[PDB]
């Protein structure tokens, strides 16, 4: 089948 | 066996990534020759397609935003492209640009607009083009090139919904 | 066939 | 179908 | 969404070539874990990292977080992973100071501009200085050691000094 959706975003960066 | 990640493709909006409402734009993803599958996506939405090219015949508020693409070789995904920022232009009345030359090499320009916008963007024509962003309608430019300047206003609430471009202002240095 | 699973999460954000 | 691509960068971190 | 803990086991001070395991720990049942090293900004989608043999290159700051549903947790507190034994150990001495104060000297050849001294025990007492001289106020008898390092690379420490077995009156 066709490839799955794009993964979700990574977590927010550090300070 | 393989040395590293597949190089990212380019992502381009023609004729411009600043697109007035109702005008056409074409997003094109381009990797090396022989790509099995291209994926083009819009960030912060569930929207994506398995095609290199997205043709938007009439620009809409809803299509404004961040895009990227990548491609697949076998089941392996490439590094993603640089993010394309697709701006819907002409959402608001154009501002009026004015300019006050300074006493020593600087020029203060003003993007006047009858609203409470908090973001303004000023540019000079002809690549390399030169951009300037400010949270305030007054914008000071040092060592300014002669050229044709225009400005845009917008709100940081929807930073891809921009005003129509101001009428051009023609700066000449000597 | 049917679409694959989502991709993995993206990198962490920048500082 | 195979997995989708890795997601994008997370947002910026606190300053 | 509450932050996880990130531990180094058996310790966050890790002699070169000795093992350590980084473990991220949030609530049970969660979808995914993300462990990152900050300097190099490389990372993994797993809760545990085993380092069979500590290296200069693995020392540094790390943090982690988890994702449940599509939602990210607050990030763990930052884990300072330090490699020890990168330099010859220093030599530790002690003298009186004023009242109940004890003055320690952590002596070393190289130009090092940072020093860390501790007393074994539960919990451990830690002291720091840029000069190789460390006052312990109201000092307790105990087993002391020190480490010397550079602020140019604050995560590469010397081997620990031979223990100083202090008895205070
Ligand atoms: C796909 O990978 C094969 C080898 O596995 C290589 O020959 C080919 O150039 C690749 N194509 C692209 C566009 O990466
Ligand atoms: C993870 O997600 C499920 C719902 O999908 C929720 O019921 C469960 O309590 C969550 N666990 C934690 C620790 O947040
Ligand atoms: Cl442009
Ligand atoms: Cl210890």
């Amino acid at each position: 089948g066709p490839p799955g959706p794009p993964g979700p975003p990574g977590p927010p960066g550090p300070p | 066996s393989q040395s590293g990640p597949l190089p990212k493709p380019s992502l381009q909006a023609l004729p411009s990534s600043l697109v007035p409402l109702e005008k056409p734009v074409t997003l094109r993803c381009q990797g090396p020759p022989g790509v099995d599958l291209y994926r083009l996506e819009k960030l912060s939405s569930s929207r994506y397609q398995d095609q290199a090219v997205l043709f938007i015949p009439a620009m809409k508020r809803s299509l404004a935003g961040r895009y990227r693409c990548s491609y697949q070789n076998g089941s392996l995904w490439s590094l993603p492209s640089d993010q394309l920022e697709l701006v819907a232009t002409g959402v608001f009345a154009k501002p009026s640009l004015s300019a006050q030359p300074g006493s020593g090499g600087d020029v203060t320009l003003q993007c006047q607009t009858r609203y409470g916008f908090d973001q303004f963007a000023l540019y000079k024509e002809g690549d390399p083009e030169r951009w300037y962003r400010a949270s305030f309608p007054i914008i000071t430019v040092t060592a300014a090139h002669s050229g044709t300047y225009r400005c845009y206003s917008f709100s940081s609430r929807d930073p891809y919904l921009w005003s129509a471009p101001s009428d051009p202002l023609e700066l000449v240095v000597t």
